[PDB]
């Protein structure tokens, strides 16, 4: 109760978050696949732009 | 009227017989025609009797230009 003396727990929290950090490591962000849309965009009209050069 | 006619005639031929050209003229009809026709030659042109033109021309230089297309 008025437990005691502290040697136990405390040295298994620790491997625990070698645990969570794994799991929760590899998760999934929604923005940052609005990202990824917009240097396709520039890439493409600039490489138009290396055609309008080509051009001019 | 044949009679006056030939009277006429006459005296044409006399007119006809010239030896110094205008005898009643004298100096006004002389200075009329020679500064008659200056005055109207110097607006008609300088041009000599007997010289004929000829001459040359020169044509524009075709240049060109630059430009960066391609």
């Amino acid at each position: 109760d008025t437990s005691t003396w502290f040697i136990t727990i405390t040295s298994m929290i620790m491997t625990l978050f070698i645990l969570f950090q794994l799991k929760i490591s590899n998760y999934s962000y929604p923005a940052s696949p609005e990202s990824i849309e917009l240097k396709t965009q520039k890439h493409s009209t600039p490489w138009e732009m290396k055609w309008t050069k080509i051009y001019l | 009227v044949q009679k006056l006619f030939v009277d006429k005639i006459r005296e044409y031929r006399t007119k006809r017989q010239t030896s110094g050209g205008p005898v009643d003229a004298g100096p006004e009809y002389q200075q009329d025609l020679d500064r008659e026709l200056f005055k109207l030659k110097q607006m008609y042109g300088k041009a000599d009797m007997n010289t004929f033109p000829n001459f040359t021309f020169e044509d524009p230089k075709f240049e060109a230009v630059e430009k960066p297309q391609s």
